[PDB]
RNA sequence: UGUACACACCGCCCGUCGCUCCUACCGAUUGAAUAAAGAGGUGAAAUUCUAGGAUUCUGAGAA
RNA sequence: UAUCUGGUUGAUCCUGCCAGUAUUAUAUGCUGAUGUUAAAGAUUAAGCCAUGCAUGUGUAAGUAUAAAGACCAAGUAGGAUGAAACUGCGGACGGCUCAUUAUAACAGUAAUAGUUUCUUUGGUUACAAGGAUAGCUUUGUGAAUGAUAAAGAUAAUACUUGAGACAAUUCAUUCAAGUGAGUUAGGAUGCCACGACAAUUGUAGACAAGUAACCAAUGAGAAUUUCUGAUCUAUCAAUCAGUUGGUAGUAUCGAGGACUACCAAGAUUAUAACGGAUAACGAGGAAUUGGGGUUCGACAUCGGAGAGGGAGCUUUACAGAUGGCUACCACUUCUAAGGAAGGCAGCAGGCGCGUAAAUUACCCACUUUCGAAUUGAAGAGGUAGUGACGACACAUAUUGGAGGGCAAGUCUGGUGCCAGCAGCCGCGGUAAUUCCAGCUCCAAUAGUGUAUAUUAAAGUUGCUGUGAUUAAAACGCUCGUAGUUGAAUUAAUUACUUUGAAUAAAAUAAGGUGUUUAAAGCAAAACAUUAUGUUAAUGAAUAUUCAAGCAUGGGACAAUGC
């Protein structure tokens, strides 16, 4: 999508009783401003909060790491 | 007895009446059981113009 | 999967494996709406329309006296004990009683032949004192 | 909750005002005015329970409506006023003056002051920002607005007023050497001497105070309030005098 | 919950309801106490139960702890002044020892019957019950009544 | 009345949203007012809080600003002659934000006489022909809809050029 | 040694058919009843805009 | 109290279930001396309502020649007081209910540099003008509503004009300092619209009082929004087309596909999307528990939603208001037959429904709210009446049972596999320990049985914690993705751990305190023989607290490092 990208945070959840973890993920819709350039899929992304620029876009992208390639360098 | 409170505000002096057994007017009184002490309230509204002005 | 971030499998487990509970699924599935007489309730009302009597099991002999009542809330028949010696008689016809449960048994109970239900009013007082 | 609410059920009640939970269905809520609805006493509040002057709402209200109750200088009549920090609370037809301080059991507490004493009032400013027309004006946390004030009174000072004229007298600066007293969390109602001021460039400001009897605690930069520089107070704390007792001396002090 | 005021209950009804070890030993109780029924038996349990619990929670705490000393030093100083626990036993282990009969030598009854002013246990009942016994300086008609040591030689009749 | 609400929308994974509540007075939504070019014809609405919105059904005259010039002078409005959003919005000539219009240049050239003393019927070419024929090319910059005027600038060297190739 | 018998092989036990009662399944019947979504037809009403100016106010204008 | 017992067998050891047991909470049978405290039409029907009340408000300070002022009292601008009426404020708070609702709402958290009223508080900016209107008088209609028509007058802090001299909005350009961060608060230039500080009120309680805009507080308020967190179900596996984003605009108090035009093909999903169910409002909390847990939460308090069903609007600062209005559907009532209002999921009460739930009472004296205000209202609130829902203390009698589980009779009369008892095993075929009675004693006791359900028992749902050769249960076998788990080794984040910050009470635990004890309450006093004084007396530090979020010391065990 133009000028957005989908960010996906992996975090674990804690169960009370079996004192276990679980894995859960959740994505949220942000804004990639025109400066960053290189930034393609699977890249590491700091992300801000700002205030709502779209219906679900309600983050900015403030710096970005880049990362292994898979074949797939699909940019902004 | 008991406690003093002087309160020219409402110019009136109150007390805790404590009994070991138209300015006045005396309310929440009850005895101890098994009778003897008798406890209550006491409403020192001295000059007869609050006690109609500071009466309901 | 006893490992520490194994959660997610150790809770979908108990979940799976809990409808397997005969005495937990019953009150859980929707069944008690719809195929219990009584329902949720305790206690249920209902119209004597004829006077039975049910013949025990083989190792017992006699004659279980009971009533078929109609109940209000639903419209089902019913079969109703009659408790203690001689509470038949003080039973009439067309009048409401009131229907309470049994112990529960292996399901049925004491009137042996499938009776479940035992009547504990007449209108009256009581197919006790009565 | 088609509009503002109106009443105020006693459960919801702030809890420093301890009022009985079977004495009735309801509390007085405040007014609007100068302080917030949880870091102020209603003047019904203070009559009738700090000073049993009055023994209902219906005696609350003949004393107020009398004219008799001095609020800083003015005079107020509304029954439900919020009284909040050290605003002073003058009665002179009994010819006392009292100072709404905490103390260390997170309280509002009547100090006694001296009529001298009594005409005078420490505030906190607050923010400082330019006018319409370059003026400058500083907000006190009592919710004073005043105007062009000395181009040092920076945002998180204190000043002290001069209650009959509404002048500044002075003012002290809020440095790492002055002594402060808390009016926030845990650290309700304690003094000591700022230590160490922590800034975090997101969230907050935490800062590190210095009891006098060498306890150490922190707090937020919110809560701070500034008495006084080195050490010194410039206006007289309640008996604890800002220490709070480590437990086991308050439960023994209270069964003595 | 729909009341705003607070209702505790005071004894507990035991597990197995048949048991002839339990009936008689309740039996010697009620005989030596004189007990109108297995009631009072059981609020003694309760109270008993909670101050055992108590203890038996700091005890498995740390020596030194201040949640330990000052909740110690209270329950301690409770059984004193109930006179419960004589002084010479300041130890929170010495609360697990106590037993029902420590908790009945306390209650009014029993006083005014070792005091000598009733002949029977049963007969000091009446007497509390009649309005003629006072402790200190107000009477009291509840047997139940529970003396501290410091009231404990004001019991004198009315 | 019409809603802003986003309880009738659907989710971002597409599922229906079911509702809880009734339509509610704070996301009230009210029936756009399409400023034609007209005689003057404005109206009051009451809007929340009691605050006043000018709402300008039809307008003619409008105050436009040359930033070269650092003026600001009170025009008649001739035509609509471009809009980005939608095309219906030129033959109505609906007078909204970011709509480019044509007006007289009458009272700036007048200004240009008595300052310079010269006529212009460096500045870019395409705003002479504009000053010559009597049409000059302006941008609306206030919302008609809401504060009832049209406030505006004449356009200038790169965003005239811009705006000229679209027409 | 084997056992499914312990009244102990005169043991125990299987299935079809006939009778009575109960529960549930398929079943022609464009079966029936109730409830809620979807599409379309007709569509009151109040608001927004536009035309109207009965009246009444100043000596054409305003409402 | 970290507890088990009867029942498969000729007898034994097991798996395993049935039954027993205790506790809660709902109904009901029998029974009942007191005092304190206390729930009470939610479950079924958010079904229907007769009647009565539940929202009004006046001080010296808006307007009062009432023909009102023998009632204080006198009266040439209206003497104090003043009914009704215009004007102002309020009825958007409070009260009731839980139908809707599955990331919706709600809880903690964070943002508003993306909005913001009302009230209250601190500040800032002509020697006096114009009409008409009610109560008033007069004439009236209609069966009738809180029904209404004409004419004649009369006031303003009602409606207007008008000197007293800036402020705030939009736009364009520009100079720029706090804050983590702002072409930001702010200044300058030009322009449009807007435009003031009553043409106001007490002779008496200059002091007041009132009014318009604009700043700021109230406002950790309201409203949107960020992160994390829900019950069952795969005989629900693919869902979505304003849907996902971009630009420009529109609308709104405001961000925003909230809506429109054009453009692109995006968004969610095995870590459970989209569906379906709920006898589902969420939370603080409640019942029971050795630890872990399981079940419940309509209902004190906080948040949400609704007023028979939708929908659309008016007034105003706040309503999509219903003790406001309009229309449609379903009802209810009056009627003179022409027409008319009404919404008890408000307090009492009535019908129906069901196993299941109270007076058509009195008062604003407590708490507090509204109002022109010390005074008036308030079915909010308080007091009283019914009340074996429950809890506490306390007299001297009932309830169930007597084969075992389980304490108690191998007593006597009838009954004769009948009547019956029997939760389970079972007892009864004429000598019944179990039926029906009489006597006796067994348990609890003003309580005690029964029925349904929750919890424990259940190590018979297992994380702590089960079983899989034969009792039920290892895929026919191998490959394999997600998932889970991963050898030793080194002298930037996350996770983990320790301290805190901040965080509503009630409730739980717990500190003090002789409500005569106790349940309670947060007060009372201990002694000062107490006004004096302890005293400026107590408010338990009251601690919690899980899952997220913020800070801090450590880096062993771990994940992504790069």
């Amino acid at each position: 999508m133009k000028r957005t990208i989908i960010v996906r945070r992996d975090y674990f959840h804690y169960v009370s009783k079996y004192q276990r973890y679980e894995k859960r993920h959740k994505n949220i819709a942000v804004h990639c401003s025109p400066a960053f350039r290189q930034l393609k899929e699977g890249d590491h992304v700091v992300i801000g909060q700002c205030r709502p620029l779209s219906k679900t876009v309600r983050f900015n992208v403030l710096k970005f790491t880049s990362r292994g390639t898979g074949d797939k360098k699909q940019f902004a | 007895t008991r406690n003093l409170i002087v309160n020219p505000l409402l110019c009136r002096k109150q007390v805790v009446v404590d009994i070991y057994h138209q300015t006045i007017v005396l309310n929440g009184f009850v005895t101890k059981y098994g009778g003897g002490k008798t406890s209550g309230f006491a409403l020192i509204y001295d000059t007869l113009s609050a006690l109609k002005k500071f009466v309901p | 999967a006893r490992g520490l971030h194994a959660a997610r499998k150790m809770l979908a487990q108990r979940r799976a494996n809990k409808w397997a509970d005969k005495e937990w699924k019953k009150g859980k599935l929707v069944t008690r709406y719809k195929c219990n007489p009584l329902g949720t309730a305790s206690h249920a009302k209902g119209l004597v329309q004829e006077k039975l009597g049910i013949e025990t099991k083989q190792p017992n002999s006699g004659i279980r006296k009971c009533v078929r009542v109609r109940l209000l809330k639903n419209g089902k028949k019913i079969t109703a004990f009659v408790p203690r010696d001689g509470s038949l008689n003080y039973v009439n016809e067309n009048d409401e009683v009131l229907i309470s449960g049994f112990g529960r048994r292996g399901h049925a109970v004491g009137d042996i032949p499938g009776v479940r239900f035992k009547v504990v009013c007449v209108a009256g007082v009581s197919l006790w004192g009565l | 909750a088609r509009g503002p609410r109106h009443h105020l059920k006693r459960l919801n009640a702030p809890h420093h005002w301890m009022l009985s939970k079977l004495g009735g269905t309801f509390a007085p809520k405040p007014s609007h005015g100068p302080h917030g609805m949880k870091e102020c006493l209603p003047l019904i509040l203070i009559l009738r329970n700090r000073l049993n002057y009055a023994l209902n709402g219906r005696e609350v209200t003949m004393i107020v409506k009398n004219r008799t109750i001095k609020i800083d200088g003015k005079i107020r009549t509304d029954t439900r006023y919020p009284v909040g920090f050290m605003d002073v609370l003058s009665i002179p037809r009994t010819k006392e003056n009292f100072r709404l301080m905490y103390n260390t059991k997170r309280r509002f507490c009547l100090v006694p002051l001296t009529a001298e004493q009594a005409k005078f009032k420490l505030c906190k400013i607050e923010k400082r920002v330019l006018g319409t027309g370059a003026i400058p004006y500083i907000v006190t946390h009592d919710g004073r607005t005043i105007r062009y004030p000395h181009p040092e009174l920076q945002a998180n000072d204190t000043i002290k007023l001069n209650l009959e004229t509404g002048k500044i007298v002075d003012f002290v600066k809020f440095d790492i050497g002055n002594t402060a007293m808390m009016i926030g969390g845990n650290g309700m109602g304690r003094v000591g001497v700022i230590v160490k001021r922590e800034v975090h460039p997101g969230s907050f400001e935490i800062v590190h105070i210095k009891d006098a009897k060498g306890n150490t605690f922190t707090t937020r930069l919110n809560n701070v309030f500034v008495i006084g520089k080195g050490t010194e107070t410039l206006v007289n704390l309640p008996l604890d005098k800002g220490i709070k007792k480590p437990l086991l001396q308050q439960v023994n002090e209270t069964i003595k | 919950g729909r009341c705003l005021r607070n209702h505790s209950i005071t004894y507990k009804t035991p597990k197995v309801p048949y048991e002839r070890e339990r009936f008689d030993a309740e039996l010697k109780l009620v005989g030596q106490f004189g007990l109108k029924n297995k009631k009072e038996i059981q609020r003694v349990h309760y109270m008993l139960g909670h101050m055992r619990t108590i203890a038996k929670v700091m005890l498995m705490k740390d020596a030194k702890d201040p949640k330990r000393l000052l909740e110690g030093a209270a329950l301690l100083r409770r059984l004193h002044n109930l006179g419960i626990l004589p002084r010479d036993q300041n130890k929170l282990e010495f609360v697990l020892a106590l037993k029902e009969e420590n908790l009945l030598e306390r209650r009014l009854q029993t006083l005014v019957y070792r005091k000598g002013f009733a002949k029977s246990i049963h007969h000091a009942r009446v007497l509390i019950r009649g309005k003629m016994i006072k402790v200190g300086k107000q009477v009291v008609d509840v047997p139940s009544f529970l003396v501290r040591v410091e009231s404990e030689p004001l019991i004198q009749l009315a | 009345g019409i809603t802003r609400d986003s309880r009738h929308k659907r989710r971002a994974t597409g599922g229906k949203k079911n509702s809880m509540q009734k339509k509610k007075k704070n996301t009230m939504g009210r029936q756009p007012a399409n400023t034609r070019l007209g005689a003057i014809r404005v109206h009051d609405v009451r809007c929340r809080y009691g605050i006043i919105k000018r709402r300008a059904l039809r307008l003619e005259n409008g105050n436009f600003s040359w930033a070269s010039q650092s003026i600001t002078k009170g025009t008649k409005i001739l035509n609509v002659v471009y809009n980005a959003s939608d095309n219906d919005f030129v033959r109505t000539n609906t007078l909204v934000k970011g709509a480019i219009i044509e007006i007289d240049p009458a009272p700036f050239r007048l200004w240009f006489l008595k300052f310079y003393g010269k006529d212009i019927a460096k500045f870019d070419e395409a705003l002479l022909e504009g000053f010559q024929s009597g049409r000059v090319l302006a941008c609306i910059s206030s919302r008609p809809g809401q504060t009832g005027s049209v406030e505006g600038y004449i356009l200038e060297g790169k965003e005239l050029d811009f705006y000229s190739k679209k027409i």
